[PDB]
């Protein structure tokens, strides 16, 4: 895979090549793939590969990244949530 | 024990394109 | 995602934001998401996001958390199981 | 080797609400 505007990756704190899950709000699909850096500022969210069977252009989705934490760090984690508009421009970022 | 935690997400993004036969 | 009465999270030993799987007894769906702390004592089990396509209000479910253990710890693990009533109030907690 | 183990669960809970278009 999924090409993502790198601006979004930066805001999310998701690295290129990191595994991500895609949960489709439009149709309910759920899958696992990875992120690829996309043109900055383009707002690109491109589904490459087999995933195209499940996630279509125009779909609303949620891209989630999970990490492996130690107990202490887990308890102090404040996840990052990036909210975007219909063009995938950042509206707000929440933490925790 | 190590825990698997949600650490980040892009919420309610819109898919802009698709390429089933992408090569890369 | 899944909002869970924090009382339940505490009893389970599941942390906010921890990844959890949801196995639907009512319809057989199986998915991965994460926990969000819900109002204590409300007995809330709320399905947010794409998951709503698969898990509906009224469904009976199982929320499972998996961890990564060292050999020694794995062999001495006594998992926590929280049993609840129809309102998600705790009936009993088992370990091991 | 590290093992992936089940460590906790809430068994037979009832879903009380759903919000497909939740924002958070």
């Amino acid at each position: 895979x999924v090409t993502v505007d790198q601006d979004l990756l930066d805001a999310a704190g998701i690295l290129p090549f990191e595994q991500v899950d895609i949960y489709d709000i439009t149709n309910g699909a759920r899958l696992t793939t990875y992120a690829l850096p996309g043109e900055r500022g383009s707002g690109v969210i491109g589904i490459n590969g087999a995933a195209a069977h499940l996630v279509k252009p125009g779909d609303l989705v949620i891209l989630v990244a999970y990490g492996v934490f130690d107990e202490e760090e887990a308890r102090n984690l404040k996840p990052t949530v990036v909210l975007v508009d219909e063009r995938n421009r950042i509206l707000e970022v929440r933490k925790g | 024990m190590k825990r698997v935690m949600f650490h980040a997400k892009i919420h309610r993004a819109t898919v802009t394109q698709a390429d089933l036969h992408y090569v890369g």
